[PDB]
């Protein structure tokens, strides 16, 4: 009765393999299961792996995973000749049918400050079938309409929203991996080399890689860059969007304005109340412009030495506050700011005010370089986001005193028993009970002395570490194998009830006043429905927690 | 002096003398000002209070307040300000118990239970 099967999976394999068989069928869970338990795979690989499809009911799949974005391939050969195509995982492909009632409840939220209409109704249609069809153009979509009055409505949202973001066209970037991208882009700046040039070895590696940095992060903002945009005024309507284009959505600008997100509800628990909300349409203002939650250039490799991570640092710490759009003062906040604000009119002044406050607290919300001139940090605070979150998950589920020691764990660093109960004010068997409930989670580690030869723990005295990304990587998946347990559940039940579920959508197309049933199971019905969006709304509240640590 | 189990206790009024420096507290059912009020009180400020408001103890002492007013920081009851003073957050002002927000995770204290049903997620489950 309890799931135990299900505690022994790999966390990220059972997450990605649930979120394609509820979506999918039992068929692309099969196929997406091997890449995530095999790495890289063939198509010659994979029917020798799967063993119950052949070789082209598999290519059935793999031509319907990249429509929807969940395969990232890639066509390379040997040096024999053969061009053999070693398909990939992505998983931003897969948390698009994660995020997916989260991407449109929040492109929603962000067009209601264009236009009062119902719009709220209509981008969210166009929103919902850029996913599930995954790369489309425009004008597949404008032959399904008719009426001209709402053909150029739609015609019109598009080139808006995809002003702002949320929209790039797709390309083979798109499908091919990043650390893959690298070194191939890596190796156009080695064999360029003049042959037989006296250039030492060390000096040639890394003539390579800086010319390299810059041309990898120029590929990765060539959709960013907005030339799908162009098409300017042929009759009317100065910019629409073009048609030959394939056009997708992006998440590096969804996680982005959903890291925005969270960083207003750090601030209502620590810095007042209503000027939360001035620091809210202050990161809303410069959004775009903002660095990603996380560096493709990372994930290629180039942490085998100390200082590349340091010059990650230089460029990360610069984007922060000398980017052009990232630059803002209190001034430029009013053209924004929205009437019913109520700062007891509203005037720069009063802003800069409830701008100085958002200063001297100790969590770096917005610190400044003119005083006038505010800009929030990224690299400085993003890990102290997690950190304060994952304080409070302790707190609410291992009680408030595990909250007390998890910190005065964490400044003290090394500390020891002795040192704890001077430090804290509790009992000490109480202290020894719930330091070892939180030994059992990776929160805290154990640094033993050997105070003799060997390491025995007879006459030994332990130290108590705080590791970051140990104690958080267990937290990382903790989540994700209870986000994922969660949906099991939910496909679970619905497969169960489907022979009410088939008589819920075909009897009672439309006569559901009295089902054309009994009322003995719409009640049933009732408590499966409300249990399955019960369930997604469980999911919604967990994706919060767990997209913290993915950045 | 081998953990009386008193000072739960007095570290409380400690705790609400330290937040009626902050703002009248009458505005938390929320007026706020810039950064020229003088928010906090340093530790050189409640430990003559704390012997103006006398406990029968024995040392009433100072060099331990100090300390003793660190697992209030580490309780995020209060924060350090100004490398020697103390000042309470605004989180813990929010222990006095509208259209609810999306759930903010830093709202333990109002998220209520549920009679048992199957579509529940724990902590601990993956052990």
């Amino acid at each position: 009765i309890s799931s135990l099967e299900q505690r022994t999976l790999n966390p990220d394999l059972f997450l990605y393999k649930e979120l394609v068989k509820a979506h999918l069928g039992e068929r692309a869970a099969s196929v997406i299961g091997m890449l995530v338990a095999l790495g890289r795979l063939s198509v010659r690989e994979l029917v020798e792996k799967i063993d119950g499809m052949d070789v082209d009911s598999v290519k059935t799949t793999l031509v319907s995973l990249t429509q929807l974005r969940c395969v990232k391939y890639l066509q390379e050969t040997a040096i024999s000749g053969k061009k053999t195509t070693y398909y990939y995982y992505n998983e931003e492909g897969i948390h698009i049918l994660l995020y997916s009632g989260l991407i449109i409840d929040e492109i929603i939220t962000q067009m209601r400050v264009n236009d009062e209409e119902e719009h709220k109704q209509l981008v969210a249609e166009i929103v919902q079938n850029v996913i599930s069809l995954g790369s489309l153009t425009v004008e597949d979509y404008l032959s399904s309409v008719t009426s001209d009055s709402m053909k150029y409505t739609i015609s019109s949202l598009f080139v808006q929203l995809c002003e702002m973001g949320y929209l790039i066209q797709i390309s083979k970037l798109h499908y091919t991996p990043i650390e893959d991208l690298w070194q191939f882009l890596y190796e156009k700046h080695y064999k360029n080399i003049p042959r037989n040039s006296p250039l030492s070895d060390l000096k040639k590696r890394s003539q390579a890689k800086m010319n390299a940095k810059t041309d990898f992060a120029k590929i990765i903002n060539k959709p960013n860059e907005l030339s799908q945009i162009l098409t300017v005024d042929p009759k009317t309507s100065l910019r629409i969007v073009k048609p030959t284009v394939s056009l997708t959505i992006n998440l590096d600008r969804f996680m982005k304005g959903r890291r925005s997100k969270q960083l207003i509800n750090l601030a209502k628990t620590r810095v007042g109340s209503v000027t939360a909300q001035v620091y809210k349409i202050a990161l809303r203002l410069t959004e775009q412009k903002s660095p990603k939650i996380r560096d493709p250039l990372t994930q290629t490799g180039l942490l085998q030495d100390l200082e590349e991570a340091k010059s990650f640092q230089d460029e990360a710490e610069l984007v922060e506050e000398k980017t052009p759009g990232l630059t803002f003062n209190a001034i430029d906040l009013a053209r924004h700011l929205p009437a019913e604000l109520d700062l007891r009119p509203h005037s720069a002044s009063l802003i800069n005010s409830h701008l100085k406050i958002l200063a001297s607290s100790n969590f770096p919300f917005l610190n400044e370089t003119k005083p006038g001139v505010y800009y929030v940090p990224y690299s400085k605070l993003m890990p102290v986001l997690k950190s304060s979150v994952y304080e409070y998950v302790i707190a609410s589920t291992l009680g408030p005193s595990a909250m007390r020691l998890s910190r005065c764990i964490r400044d003290n660093k090394l500390v020891s028993e002795k040192i704890i109960n001077s430090t804290a004010l509790m009992k000490e068997k109480d202290i020894r009970s719930t330091l070892a409930s939180l030994i059992r989670y990776n929160s805290v580690e154990i640094q033993e002395v050997p105070r003799t030869a060997d390491r025995s723990a007879s006459r030994a005295v332990f130290l108590f570490r705080c590791k970051e990304t140990h104690s958080y990587n267990f937290m990382r998946q903790n989540l994700e194998w209870n986000m994922a347990n969660l949906l099991f559940k939910k496909e679970k039940l619905k497969q169960e009830n489907s022979t009410l579920l088939k008589k819920a959508n075909r009897d009672d197309v439309k006569g559901r006043e009295n089902e054309l049933l009994l009322p003995s199971e719409l009640n049933q019905l009732k408590m499966v429905n409300e249990r399955e969006l019960n369930v997604f709304a469980r999911l919604s509240r967990l994706l919060s927690l767990w997209e913290v640590f993915q950045m | 002096e081998l953990d009386i189990e008193f000072i739960n206790s007095l570290l409380t009024i400690v705790w609400r003398f330290i937040s009626e420096n902050t703002f009248p507290n009458g505005f938390k059912n929320n007026v706020f000002y810039a950064p020229n009020v003088k928010n906090y009180s340093t530790t050189q400020e409640i430990l003559e209070f704390i012997t103006a408001a006398q406990v029968a103890n024995v040392e009433l002492t100072p060099s331990n307040i100090r300390s003793l007013c660190e697992v209030l920081v580490y309780d995020d009851k209060l924060e350090k300000v100004t490398h020697d003073c103390y000042r309470v957050t605004l989180e813990s002002i929010l222990q006095m118990n509208k259209a609810l927000e999306d759930e903010e995770e830093f709202s333990i204290f109002n998220y209520f239970k549920m009679f048992p049903a199957s579509k529940h997620d724990k902590e601990v489950v993956y052990f």
